[PDB]
């Protein structure tokens, strides 16, 4: 629907060895596409998913390039963290960094955004308008105005209008027969034992692609979902994705109570139940 | 393609 | 403050015995990133592959740790995590109903 193209950043300090290390990866909408970790002996950006290899050495030079750059940038930026908080060496700390662009209906660049979090809290925002800077506490003011004294803005603005949008139309091209087809979930419900008049059905829904789905149970249509499980959406390790949904129901009763599942792979959203 | 722009904290 | 790992285990097809298979450590809203999770067949320690390190929105890491495996009738799998939001290692069992 909305594609998207992301990076994200994470730095973390390591006082045993008195350096840090850090490691990007990139997704397009759920696909991890490529990975770089300044830990790698010659470390360079490498592929994750096969259609990202058609890129030829200028891509993949030019990327590296960025990387090592980036990479030295945020090493200096956990010092000065350091500073800013108090904190000594003894202890670990993280920086982490995320931005991406929103790709609309027409094309268009639909929401470009650029983070930053520091020991897993929020630090510094570029706001919606891609023109000003919202910090979090006195610490993320200093930066802010370093930033706006260089016209930091200017140069995301420029990436996530720009550079951020071509190449994600690239990418979906590149990747057509995968990111842009829909793979539906395989679903099915189960029925095991449980405790004091209780049996337990679980709706699973397996393979499905991209990540975002509906599962809820019903009884007489009427939504089950304060006493069901629902587990966290996880990957199959193929690139497609898992989730369940499961619900006790009286012994006797499976047939009043059933599955729904909507997923932008199906035609019409499914109705299942225990057989 | 990665924003090639570091800017210090 | 460090939030804790959430931990799911699970097989990526719906598991046969007898039939080749992936088995699947999803580790998932934590923070710091270091973290030790580590695949067991029958307690002792698989040589599973870690995805890359990588976030959600609101900042906690997720990985994937992994491995084939053909499941049987006897052997035991599990998947046990150490963080510092953990006192004593969190293990998960393997069972083919979750």
């Amino acid at each position: 629907g909305p594609h998207s193209l992301s990076y994200f950043y994470t730095a973390v300090s390591r006082p045993d060895r008195g350096d840090s290390r850090f490691i990007a990866v990139g997704y397009v909408d759920d696909t991890q596409f490529v990975r770089f970790d300044s830990d790698a002996p010659n470390p360079r950006m490498e592929p994750r998913a096969p259609w990202i290899q058609q890129e030829g050495q200028d891509y993949w030079d030019r990327e590296t390039r960025k990387q090592r750059d980036t990479s030295q940038t945020y090493r200096v930026g956990l010092k000065n963290l350091r500073g800013y908080y108090n904190q000594s060496e003894a202890g670990s700390h993280t920086y982490q960094s995320m931005y991406g662009c929103y790709l609309g209906p027409d094309g268009l660049l639909l929401r470009g955004y650029r983070q930053y979090a520091y020991d897993g809290a929020d630090y510094i925002a570029l706001n919606e308008d891609l023109r000003s800077w919202t910090a979090a506490d006195t610490a993320a003011q200093i930066t802010k105005r370093k930033w706006e004294t260089a016209n930091v803005a200017e140069r995301r603005r420029s990436y996530l209008q720009g550079l951020c949008v071509e190449s994600l139309r690239e990418y979906l091209e590149m990747g057509k027969d995968t990111l842009q087809r829909a793979e539906p979930p395989k679903t099915h419900v189960t029925r095991h034992p449980s405790s004091d008049l209780g049996v337990t059905l679980r709706c699973w829904a397996l393979g499905f692609y991209p990540k975002e789905i509906s599962l809820t149970w019903q009884r007489e249509g009427q939504d089950q979902s304060q006493d069901m499980e629902l587990v966290e959406t996880r990957p199959s390790g193929d690139g497609t994705f898992q989730k369940w949904a499961a619900l006790v129901v009286p012994p006797g009763e499976e047939q009043s109570y059933t599955c729904h599942v909507q997923h932008e792979g199906l035609q019409e959203p499914l109705t299942l139940r225990w057989d | 393609s990665l924003d090639e722009y570091s800017s210090d904290v | 403050v460090a939030r804790p790992p959430k931990v799911q285990v699970y097989s990526r097809h719906p598991a046969e015995n007898g039939k080749p298979n992936y088995l699947n450590c999803y580790v998932s809203g934590f923070h710091p990133p270091q973290i030790e999770i580590d695949l067991l067949k029958n307690g002792e320690k698989m040589n599973a592959e870690q995805s890359d390190l990588s976030f959600s929105k609101d900042w906690s890491f997720y990985l994937l740790v992994h491995t084939e495996f053909t499941p049987n009738a006897v052997d035991q799998y599990s998947c046990r995590v150490k963080h510092v939001t953990l006192d004593k290692p969190k293990i998960v069992k393997w069972d083919r109903d979750h």
